[PDB]
RNA sequence: GGGCCGGGCGCGGUGGCGCGCGCCUGUAGUCCCAGCUACUCGGGAGGCUC
């Protein structure tokens, strides 16, 4: 079941937040069939969405910010 | 195979996706508690893998994604 | 850009002043026709040139000579 | 010598064909160094300096070459 | 209506384009502005030439 582009990004932000303490986030990207499917899960809970040319712009920047700010633990 | 530099793995990965933009898939796994990232690109027969714990990389990746996300949508 | 005798000198002074911290100030001289000579100056960003004729060479060279000598004091 | 010789070669090119050659002059204040070059795109004759006593002659060689172009 | 008003190497920027910094180097023959919003595709003003 697909989620609206925006909603997707909120659930995702949430996954990361829940997995900080101790867990893992998985995000996968594949051509949908022009669109591309995007899925993410923490092991149990699973979220997905489809991003098109109609929406790549608003989405990339948002998605970009999400990944950058939430992957902090590294050296 | 796994790669020791983002440079190689990048084209390696991009090229691989290019030779079959339909089977290929890319996954990312971040574990905050261990402080490491891990990108892998498969074909379910071929598998590329990059592992890191250097923050200097998160951007290089968020980019790669943003790059792959462009091909998939043109 | 092609300037008039004067103009060129003021723009040129700047090129040196706009490069005292870094960058290179170029100047190429050349015999020109299509008697006159073509004078060009560039800092890499802004370009400027002028056309000097036998009618003004003395008056122009007077100021041009002081200009080059004063702005180029920075070598060993 | 080097400078006295150099000018000769240059004034040789200017005369050989004063319509095909040109003369560049690169001043790099920071690194602190001057550089004169007279070419004909078939003969790269170039002279670099960093010492201060060398500006005067380089500038004169410039002013002159100009005069032969306007004479 | 179409072509052109500079080229080269390195670093930086952006999904990408325009773009920023450093160095090198041309012609008789370039200026201004930040923009475009999935796009090998931002906008204005001059000049040259079919």
């Amino acid at each position: 079941v697909l989620l609206e582009s925006e909603q997707f990004l909120t659930e995702l932000t949430r996954l990361f937040q829940k997995c900080r303490t101790s867990g893992s986030v998985y995000i996968t990207l594949k051509k949908y069939d022009n669109k591309c499917l995007l899925r993410a899960t923490d092991g149990k809970k699973k979220i997905s969405t489809v991003v098109s040319s109609k929406e790549v712009n608003k989405f990339q920047m948002a998605y970009s910010n999400l990944l950058r700010a939430n992957m902090d633990g590294l050296k | 195979p796994q790669y020791q530099t983002w440079e190689e793995f990048s084209r390696a990965a991009e090229k691989l996706y290019l030779a079959d933009p339909m089977k290929a898939r890319v996954v990312l796994k971040y574990r905050h508690s261990d402080g490491n990232l891990c990108v892998k690109v498969t074909d379910d027969l071929v598998c590329l893998v990059y592992k890191t714990d250097q923050a200097q990389d998160v951007k290089k990746i968020e980019k790669f994604h943003s790059q792959l996300m462009r091909l998939m949508v043109a």
